[PDB]
């Protein structure tokens, strides 16, 4: 039942830092990895993310990697960098300067291997893996490169360990670096065949909630980060605390892919509202599936609606009747039809357990796996295309020893996913 | 992941003067080499001193001399001064053969000793301007040696390059041109940075009315830190030299990147100012704020990296990407989708007391390989005809044993090169 | 059966203040917040108007909204500052110059999308709303404009929920502004299609009572919207305390509507007299329903006889009997028939309840709605048509964007509720 | 909602030494810029120093010397005061291009920094005369650069309006019409004053035989507070400076309101008098106490706003307003039905220590758009006429680069303006 995390470049450390933080805040471990907690519940579960030291403290199952220290300290330094021990703290010393072809490639391969290592060691110290979860990103050297590579080798390892990553991907309005398409597509080709299932969460989507929703006029990383993380602590709730409906893993992944190679995901959570209007709501689950249900509550830049529906995944948390949910969910399909496919009857899928987030009564975590994503996919396409054709900085990765084909393949495979994705839609 | 900083002239060493005045300012490292705390500049003595991992080469003392008298003196080792006994006349002859040719093996040994000092070398970097002697010719000389025994490791070059202004030799074209050939046969990457284009910077956007090399030297070591120190500190999104090798050279040849920079604004045009990732990285893209004299809209993209300093989040990067892209101007080249690195520290900019640019909070370094640099070279073939057609001057290098054809051989060189860049930039 | 209380502008604002001092006082609730009551009664009913915080403190069920800072902290400033909470307290930072264009049209609505999901906030708090009361001007330019705005958005979320409104009503003695019936046109034209009744109440009457009923040498806005609150802590007095006829507000509609359109009231209240006199008085209903049919006791500027009445609706405070009240107010129909318009046989309608209010023995409200207020809305028109006429000062609102249409149809409109009481009249 | 200060030429200089002060004796500011307690107007600093939003230009030192020896010069950055080394010989040709073309960039950018310091400008307000150079001349260049940063932001001007009495440059009638056009083309609201009409009720309502400009800075200043910092500080009825935009110009071009201000009363005229809120307002519509040299009883009311400091409660306003419509002879125009605005705040009036006027527990500001603008128009566009029907002086403009028709122009523009405000009150 364990699942090894790791973080990997920037995005992958404070993403994680902020899910560890919470993941503690789960169990009422503090950062000194000392457990006070509430329930025994607390503690029942705790082996899926946490290894018992001597005196009831806990480490978390997770590896931080990176190739700059700074990044690396910065997480140390903070709550919660008492709590990781030593020897998951590997990384070098040069970034890979947003290059796949140094992270993937070259460089980053150096340190995979010692974190391999690492990782080997924990999953010999685990009674069962469950699986892996990778927090990184989309378009940077090591978070899209060094990930890609480690996850390629874990795989390899695992063959029937749930593989499952998070990350970052870009937006128009985001985009930092030219090649960040170029590395996006290299990424994604990889990872199309070597996970079992990837979310796609966009920072754009998110300002939105954090200032639409969340009536934030300064969204910060801080924040944004803690939002995925809610989703993240979201789906193991039912692994680490008892329930009623579907809490592995395995589960969920069965009843989400319905073709192997459909395999990326749209995240949304409710409630989700700033506090000014909560002294007016009253959550119900009919709330709760009205707010998961409604595009402005999606983490995916993507609305769902523009395209159709293949699969979608409730996981309810706090204590619900069983009607209320799988009433209400029912008749979301009932209501929104046009925007099921028809092949599945019975589209929604639920998850319910007794345990509600520290905070609120009851809350809900949205999985969807609609073929309105393939405007992601495009996107990125798009972008690669201008930038390839005219092989601008193309040559930074031709230094690196990266092939023309490499990359004109790795479009390849993103046009298939994006056809596959209309296949199925109509 | 260590490295090793070469300076040859006084363009070389005064640039260098500022470059390790800065690591000093990085670190608190004091001009005794005292130091509380850097160490892929510097190695450590037993006495807690630390010791600038460079080496100084002038052919004439004078320079040398300067550096001897200043309080980094203390940091220098004794051994790391080196110096002739007279210049190279501004010329390519002496600096690569006549005089050099007779001091550059005490230099070569030098660098050994710090390259078995150093466990693993990254790689080096070497300061000099075209068209100097000492810093054309003699440079030439030393990455001959070099890539014979390092191969391998990086040879980073930035070159200084001739303005229409400033002119200070009448056969600078013939310098420049013999030297970069071997620049192009030797080096992995060149960084060719112009006064002029500087000095604009300077007086508009840090409102100086009278540049100096002092002021101008503090600019470019801060962006040469930016890109090492900055590797070298850890951050979020380290990138590599050899990353940069990688992303930035598309083939063999185009390994002319130029380098823009901001924010570049005094402290008083700076309050009032706070600029964002996005918008650091607009500076970033005007040719305004590009330190060589070209049109970055007229040319084309091939690669191009970021790197930051400070307070950056890669979210607001990805923004500022797309904001590039669809802003954009940027017309990049088929042969490379899309190619924007990224690299992120947390390390932030520093400040240099007496200095003349703005305390900021994060900073952001360009490179970028564009078609606009062919324009550079037309200018210096340009002047190089002239001169050649009359044949003015050139006995200053046929009398120190030049053969004709050589020039004429290097000129075609670069015209080769400038057609490689047009080449490149067809699309496909 | 919650009420959702909004007080826009610095009329909303004083006024309303006085209003919630009252409320408070009913239910004996201090400038705290705290439940030092009297009777059981006070809790009983406490939440149509308020929210019960921890340690039996109340909090008002009211949004404080303007453009202008300095008056909603001097509101916050005084008693029952307290008891409202941060969270009701919405305004910007530039008054609206009396623009209903800046108020309505532009400026205000910014504010007007958190005001609005502060008011889901507080209906989703609710267990059931019963209505909505606001309280602001017909002239000033968040009184008319950004309320009108709020309201239509209001309504549109809740259509079956009661809207109702207190505003005041310009009077050519009263005038500031030479916009002011452009305001009150514009808002007049929206009121009348987007409220279920609005109370018309005239500073110049109420100067009236100051002086010559209580006898006051310096009328204040402190007393005069003292005698405004009077009235509106009346008409749900029944609402809150046990009592034997009319309670609801819905009811109290449905008897004094006749016809869609014609929705605007005349208040008015007894006892209405200085304490000079006091000791010479002896209530009885004869007497309350003397001082209330007499028009020198209205709260607005229109004298009922001058017209004819449609519906009248009496609520009655304190221990009366129940002959007494229907026979003395048939006996007022009786007697004056003929300012009674003959199409409603029984055309007083009463309210009684148990409770009287703090210092009176009984007390009585009276709603009034006559065609003779058509006269305050020939006051309106008139001015209005002057102005119109030139353009004098439309640029400002031109400015803004408003078409001289919108005027001209806003004018129509006022037209027609003229017309419907004559048609009513007689 | 913050805003800035622009203060050009002596006269805005000079009045704003008034205004800033009074600022600091709204607050308790001290001189060393210590101040224990006005966010819009100060920024503040880590010293607890506390900074005056403004920005002062004179083309000759002169003025702007006297600033640095006073006493505020250490509430005063600065960066803060800016000047030349010429005036413009009160002349516009020189003001607006020859010579303060020279300067102008400092001071955008120096505006340019305070904006950056603001988080959320409202906008600013300018001070200046028309008749002089700096003051109009430099005035029109400015504003025309600082509608194309800011564009919407708030373009409050006040001007001194020249009189018949007072008059310092033959040539004011030229220097005033050229830069009406321009404020006509990039303020939002101007408000001229008459110094000739102030002069009046100091000798009779403040009872002064001798005012001076000091005097007179003091009057205006104050009533400038009373419809800023009015705002600021909270109160009843808040009023912003957009909505007095909204409210007071029915149409782009009629942005003249006039003010009025009373009590203005010296202390003993004052002991025994009370006034109550219907009384103020009362001599608020007397012409004798306008500060304009007009008639408010010849032309026609368009808007009209009425702003409250001290004790005043809505209900003796609605009272007062009633009187006037009643009273008075305020022709209001039939384009605008009632018009008639009321801010109210809390805050009290205050006194400046040394001061001429009594003090007061309520005061009230009238602003107001009536067609009586028109005459003091008349009167300049005669003046013009003379002295371009014989061209007298016309080459000390043209001899700096003015063409003719330019001056054809201006006057024409006038006439235009005059005409439209006829045009509006023209009922129909
Ligand atoms: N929601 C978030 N996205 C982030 C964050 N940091 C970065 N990013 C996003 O991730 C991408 C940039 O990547 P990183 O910081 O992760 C690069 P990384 O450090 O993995 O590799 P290098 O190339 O060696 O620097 C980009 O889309 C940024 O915009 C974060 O903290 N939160
Ligand atoms: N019975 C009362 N009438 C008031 C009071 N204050 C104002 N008014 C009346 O209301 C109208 C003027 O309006 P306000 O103060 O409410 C204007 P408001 O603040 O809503 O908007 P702005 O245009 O943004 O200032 C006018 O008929 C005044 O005469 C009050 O306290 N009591
Ligand atoms: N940025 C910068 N450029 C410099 C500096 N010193 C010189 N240069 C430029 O580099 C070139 C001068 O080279 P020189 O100083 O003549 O010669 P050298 O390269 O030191 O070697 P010799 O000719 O043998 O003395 C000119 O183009 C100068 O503008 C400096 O401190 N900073
Ligand atoms: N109220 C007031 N008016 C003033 C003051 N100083 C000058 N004025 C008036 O403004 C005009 C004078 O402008 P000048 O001082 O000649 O010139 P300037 O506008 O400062 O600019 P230059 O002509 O270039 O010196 C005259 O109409 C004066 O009556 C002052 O302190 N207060
Ligand atoms: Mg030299
Ligand atoms: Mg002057
Ligand atoms: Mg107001």
């Amino acid at each position: 039942r364990e699942i090894v995390h790791i973080q990997a470049g920037q995005c992958g450390n404070q993403i994680g830092a902020k899910f560890w933080e919470v993941i503690s805040d789960e169990h009422g471990i503090d950062p000194t990895g000392s457990y006070h907690g509430d329930s025994d519940l607390q503690l029942e579960r705790i082996n899926v993310y946490y290894n018992e030291a001597a005196g009831n403290k806990y480490v978390p199952r997770a590896i931080l990697v990176d190739l700059e220290p700074g990044t690396m300290d910065s997480v140390r330094s903070g709550p919660f960098g008492q709590i990781f021990r030593p020897d998951n703290f590997v990384f070098g010393q040069s970034g890979a300067g947003n290059n796949w072809a140094k992270g993937h490639y070259t460089e980053g391969a150096e340190l995979v291997d010692s974190v391999l290592d690492v990782v080997r060691k924990e999953s010999e110290s685990c009674d069962c893996l469950q699986g892996f979860q990778l927090t990184h990103s989309l378009g940077g050297g090591t978070g899209s490169g060094m990930g890609t590579l480690l996850i390629s080798k874990i795989r390899e390892e695992y063959p029937d360990r749930i593989m499952n990553t998070f990350s970052v991907v870009p937006s128009p309005k985001v985009s930092d670096t030219v090649v960040e398409p170029y590395n996006a597509t290299l990424s994604v080709h990889q990872l199309v065949e070597n996970t079992d299932e990837t979310y796609c969460i966009d920072n754009e989507a998110l300002y939105d909630i954090c200032f639409r929703t969340l009536k934030l006029t300064t969204p910060t990383y801080g924040d944004l980060n803690h939002l995925v993380s809610a989703t993240m602590s979201g789906v193991t709730t039912c692994l680490r605390f008892p329930g009623q409906l579907n809490a592995d893993l395995r589960k969920l992944a069965v009843n989400m892919v319905p073709f192997p190679r459909l395999h990326f995901f749209m995240p949304g959570f409710a409630p989700l509202t700033s506090r000014g209007s909560q002294q007016y709501r009253a959550l119900t689950v009919p709330e709760l599936t009205q707010q998961m249900f409604d595009a402005k509550n999606m983490m995916a830049a993507c609305d769902p609606r523009h395209g159709r529906y293949l699969t979608v995944a409730a996981v309810f948390r706090g204590r619900m009747s069983m009607k209320e949910v799988d009433e209400q969910m029912l008749n979301v399909q009932n209501k929104n039809s046009s925007y099921f496919v028809e092949w599945i009857p019975n589209n929604v899928k639920t998850a319910v357990c007794d345990i509600p987030p520290r905070g609120l009564k009851m809350s809900a975590t949205f999985i969807g796996n609609s073929t309105a994503i393939q405007e992601l996919f495009k996107r990125i396409s798009e972008q690669f295309t201008a930038m390839f054709r005219r092989k601008a900085f193309l040559h930074w990765y031709t230094g690196e020893g990266m092939d023309e084909m490499e990359f004109t393949e790795a479009e390849s495979n993103m046009n298939d996913l994006v056809s596959e994705y209309q296949q199925y839609q109509d | 992941r260590e490295c090793i900083s070469i300076h040859v002239g006084q363009a070389g060493v005064q640039i260098g003067n500022a470059c390790w005045e800065l690591y000093c300012l990085e670190h608190g490292i004091q001009p005794d080499g005292q130091m509380p705390s850097f160490n892929t500049f510097f190695s450590e003595t037993g006495a807690g001193k630390h010791v600038p991992r460079a080496v100084f080469v002038d052919l004439e003392p004078t320079v040398i001399d300067e550096v001897r008298t200043g309080t980094y003196r203390q940091l220098f080792h004794p051994e790391q001064l080196i110096t002739g006994k007279e210049d190279a006349a501004n010329n390519y002859a002496r600096g690569h053969y006549t005089i050099g040719k007779e001091i550059i093996d005490l230099v070569l040994d030098r660098i050994r000793k710090l390259a078995d000092q150093c466990t693993g070398l990254q790689g080096f970097s070497v300061f000099h301007s075209f068209g100097g002697g000492t810093g054309s010719g003699f440079t030439s000389l030393l990455m001959e040696r070099l890539s014979v025994d390092y191969g391998k490791k990086s040879k980073l070059e930035f070159s200084i390059y001739p303005a229409p202004q400033v002119s200070t030799a009448v056969v600078e074209p013939y310098n420049s041109i013999l030297t970069t050939h071997t620049t192009l046969e030797h080096s992995d990457c060149a960084f060719m940075v112009d006064n002029e284009a500087i000095y604009d910077i300077c007086r508009r956007n840090l409102d100086i009315e009278r540049p100096t090399y002092t002021n101008l030297n503090r600019l470019i070591g801060q962006i040469v830190s930016s890109i090492t120190a900055s590797l070298r500190f850890d951050g979020a999104l380290n990138v590599d030299l050899t990353e940069f090798q990688t992303n930035l050279v598309p083939y063999p040849r185009g390994h002319f990147p130029l380098a823009t920079y901001a924010p570049v604004i005094s402290a008083e045009k700076a309050y009032h100012e706070q600029l964002s990732v996005a918008e650091i990285t607009n500076a970033c893209f005007e040719p305004a704020n590009q330190m060589v004299k070209c049109d970055p809209r007229h040319g084309k993209y091939m690669a191009c990296c970021l790197l930051y300093r400070g307070d950056v989040v890669p979210k607001d990067v990805n923004a500022a990407i797309a904001t590039i892209k669809t802003k954009r101007t940027i017309q990049f080249v088929d042969w490379c989708p899309t190619g924007f690195k990224v690299g992120i520290n947390y390390e932030p900019p520093t400040v240099v007391p007496g200095g003349d640019l703005a305390k900021v909070q994060r900073a952001v370094c360009m490179l970028s390989n564009t078609t606009a640099i062919a324009e550079a070279w037309a200018r210096l073939d340009h002047k190089f005809d002239l001169m050649y057609a009359k044949r003015a001057f050139v006995h200053w290098y046929v009398g120190e044993g030049m053969e004709e054809g050589e020039f004429s051989e290097a000129r075609e060189d670069m015209a080769a090169l400038e057609k490689d860049y047009e080449e490149v930039g067809v699309d496909s």
